[PDB]
C-alpha cells in the first residue's frame, strides 16, 4: 500500500492537529 | 520495557542507556564499526561520490 | 576436559560488559532539522509520557 | 500564513497542520516518502 | 501496546508571572 498507518494512541499524544483544503482566492 | 512501549512518538526513534556508559559514548570521538573507510578529500561533491 | 570444553564454548557469546546504575538515561533520537520550537514540545511530550 | 498551491490537492480533502514534522519524519523512515516520489 | 493518554498542549506550572489586567490612566 501507499503511506503509513500510525497508532492513533500516538498521534493523539503527539497533538496533530488537521485543517481542510479548499479553493478561493489568496 | 513499560516505559519504551508508553513513551513513544511518531518518527521520534526511542533508545534507552545508562547515564555514565552513554556519557563515556558521546565525547567518545570514533568509529563504531569493526571496519571503516574513510575517504577524504578536497571538494565533498567527490569524496560523497566514492 | 577437551570433550567438555568443545560443545560448551559453541554456546552463546555476546558483548562484553553492561553497568546497570540506579536511575536511567534516556535518548531517543530523529530526523536532523528540527525546530527549537517543535524539539522543546517534543522533549515535554516525551516527559510527562515517561 | 496561507499558501496557496495551483495543483496538487482536491478541495475536502485533510491536511495535517501541527506535529507535521515528527510525522513526515516518521513518514521518510517508513519509506512513505521515498514510495509516494516512486509512484511515478 | 500502552494506550497511556497523555496532555499534547504546553504546560507551565514552574514558572510563569502573572498579571492583572487595570483600567487607569497613561
Ligand atoms: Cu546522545
Amino acid at each position: 500500500a501507499s503511506g503509513v498507518r500510525i497508532d492513533p494512541t500516538q498521534t493523539q499524544n503527539l497533538g496533530v492537529k488537521t485543517a481542510t483544503v479548499t479553493r478561493g482566492p489568496l | 520495557e513499560e516505559l519504551d512501549n508508553t513513551v513513544r512518538l511518531p518518527g521520534l526513534a526511542n533508545l534507552w542507556v545508562p547515564p555514565i556508559r552513554n556519557r563515556i559514548d558521546m565525547l567518545s570521538t570514533g568509529i563504531k564499526s569493526p571496519i571503516g573507510i574513510k575517504v577524504s578529500g578536497t571538494v565533498l561533491a567527490d569524496i560523497d561520490a566514492m | 576436559v577437551l570433550t567438555v570444553l568443545w560443545p560448551l564454548n559453541k554456546v552463546g557469546g555476546e558483548f562484553l560488559p553492561q553497568i546497570n546504575e540506579g536511575d536511567l538515561l534516556y535518548m531517543p533520537s530523529t530526523l536532523p532539522g528540527i525546530s527549537a520550537a517543535e524539539a522543546a514540545s517534543m522533549l515535554q511530550k516525551t516527559d510527562k509520557l515517561i | 500564513g496561507v499558501t496557496a498551491l495551483r495543483s496538487g490537492l482536491a478541495e475536502g480533502e485533510k491536511v495535517v497542520s501541527s506535529g507535521l514534522f515528527l510525522i513526515d519524519s516518521e513518514a521518510n523512515i517508513s519509506g512513505a516518502l521515498e514510495r509516494m516520489r516512486s509512484e511515478s
